[PDB]
């Protein structure tokens, strides 16, 4: 079930992100994604 | 022996060698793995854009591009797309992306599909130390919008109750005709090396002893028109969906010869190596647009 979610392509529970294309900028999801 | 030599079709037919040019699943693309904070994840990796592909969520064909449910929302209230951020990253118009990347000469002039793919591959989770994870995306030709997909899953039908996991499946549909499903690996020269147009007055064949021969074995599915034939080829194409090792690497029923007069979709899983000029036929692929044709032979 946890394995099944991974096997079908469900991604990481993530809140904050940083660009890989310059300039470095933090972006966060204000409210948590429903899991 | 040299039974396959002197093929004048080699360069022209390169884009139809789907294991080579795309190299992953089409219906379901999960051709790569990415490690994020100790856990291994699956992600789309096909090198070609998939024209007309969308995700149907429990009969609804108008929900998958809606942002994923956040905060107090129940899971079934949202779709698959990236939720709103400050500043907004998704969705973003083509003009918005060209303006956003105006100082980056390696990004700002990319074609719309490659630009959407590179924009979706930009924001990396802070948990992902090695920057492995790159989100897939959907480009919508109707309003020129790039939609980053927070959910990389394409099929689930483990599914059901507003907070339980929704059931979903990939498909070509009239409502998805202007969409393009894009993995993180979409090549910048897809226009040159990937399929797009259906080939009018042409049928795929195999080059043998200086002649283009018919595909010896085909699977015949009745189809009212080219669109229905393209939908059937897509439904049977390369899939990385777990069957219970789960990687197709592009192998599958990816091609179809559509006879418009007999209304037969002649589906096959071996790469074609030439074209036969036949006015009764239209040559389609699972990657191809379900409508657009190229009137001229080759």
């Amino acid at each position: 079930i946890s394995q099944h979610a991974t096997d079908i392509g469900m991604g990481p529970a993530t809140s904050c992100y940083t660009s890989t294309i310059p300039p470095p900028k933090q972006v966060c999801i204000q409210q948590a994604v429903k899991a | 022996r040299s039974n396959y030599m002197g093929n004048p079709w080699t360069e022209y037919m390169a884009k139809y060698d789907i294991e080579e040019v795309h190299g992953s699943g089409i219906r379901v693309d999960l051709g790569e793995d990415a490690e994020v904070a100790g856990t291994q994840y699956r992600l789309p990796s096909g090198k070609c854009p998939v024209f007309g592909k969308g995700i149907i969520i429990e009969n609804s064909k108008t929900t998958f591009l809606k942002p994923v449910a956040t905060g107090n929302q129940d899971l079934k209230d949202g779709g698959f797309a990236f939720p709103p951020t400050n500043p907004l990253i998704s969705p973003m118009t083509l003009n918005g992306m060209r303006d956003f990347y105006k100082n980056n000469e390696y990004v700002k002039n990319l074609d719309e599909l490659t630009l959407c793919s590179r924009h979706a591959g930009n924001m990396n989770p802070d948990n992902d130390k090695n920057s492995n994870y790159k989100y897939p995306a959907v480009y919508d030709y109707n309003d020129k919008k790039c939609h980053i997909l927070y959910i990389a899953a394409q099929e689930n039908n483990y599914c059901n109750k507003r907070n339980s996991m929704f059931c979903f499946r990939p498909a070509k549909d009239k409502l998805f005709e202007n969409y393009v499903y894009l993995s993180k690996n979409v090549v910048d020269n897809w226009e040159e090396v990937c399929p797009r147009k259906n080939l009018e007055n042409a049928k795929f064949g195999l080059w043998v002893d200086g002649n283009c021969e018919d595909i010896p074995h085909v699977n015949e599915f009745s189809a009212n028109d080219l669109f229905e034939c393209n939908k059937l080829v897509f439904e049977l194409s390369a899939s990385d969906q777990p069957k219970q090792r789960y990687k197709s690497h592009g192998k599958g029923y990816n091609w179809g010869n559509y006879n418009r007069e007999t209304q037969k979709c002649e589906i096959f899983n071996v790469k074609p190596t030439c074209l036969i000029n036949d006015k009764s036929y239209i040559a389609t692929t699972a990657l191809s647009h379900p409508i657009e044709v190229e009137h001229n032979f080759p």
